[PDB]
């Protein structure tokens, strides 16, 4: 049995860690909701 | 039970003691999340129940006690922040500037955070902090990195 517990507001916050990249990706996406690398 | 809005974890008692599957969006009295989160089955918040209303295992999305309701799109400039709710650690707000996810039905906006699959179903948002997606579906990329895609519904 699954159940939910609250874990915060949803808010911008200003001065946030800034981190990660910007790729341009090919890709497929199949019938069950799974997506692949296109090369 | 809880009908606040707000970002919510997802949990088990099934496994080893409790365990986080996934994340999820409470807006407009409807929760959201991505399918493999939940596999469709029905939800306990406090002492009641919510049931699926809406799902698509194409998608990955699924709604529970109405339709969904997150209508916002990511505009292709700006950069967003992933509300991450990681497995036992509290809410982190991270700011990056999303990828792209070119398909052959289209573009689709993409973030390259790396988190456990417990983070999945956790909000992105915009600068007026609304909810631009879910964080939950992607790709492993060349140097074994996760990438995943902004997955936002359809509002009615
Ligand atoms: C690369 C590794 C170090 N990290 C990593 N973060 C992940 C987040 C999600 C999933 C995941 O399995 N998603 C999914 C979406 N749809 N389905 C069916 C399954 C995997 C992940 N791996």
């Amino acid at each position: 049995d699954m159940y939910i517990e609250r874990a915060g507001d949803i808010t911008w916050e200003k001065d946030a860690e800034v981190t990660g990249n910007s790729p341009r990706l090919d890709v497929a996406l199949d019938e069950s909701g799974d997506f692949s690398l296109v090369e | 039970g809880e009908t606040t809005d707000g970002v919510y974890r997802v949990m088990t008692r099934r496994l080893l003691g409790s365990t986080q599957v996934g994340v999820g969006v409470m807006q407009e009295g409807v929760f959201h999340t991505m399918w493999h989160v939940t596999k469709g089955a029905a939800l306990r918040s406090g002492e009641g129940r919510l049931d699926p209303y809406w799902g698509d295992v194409k998608q990955d999305l699924v709604s529970y006690c109405g339709p969904w309701k997150l209508d916002a799109a990511w505009d292709g400039l700006s950069e967003v922040q992933l509300l991450a709710v990681p497995p036992g650690e509290r809410a982190k707000n991270i700011q990056t500037l999303p990828g792209i996810f070119k398909t052959k039905d289209g573009d689709i906006g993409a973030v390259a955070l790396d988190y456990p699959a417990g983070t999945s179903g956790s909000p992105i948002l915009d600068k007026c902090g609304r909810v631009i997606g879910l964080y939950g579906n992607g790709v492993v990329i060349k140097n074994g990195s996760y990438v995943s895609a902004i997955t936002q519904g359809k509002r009615e």
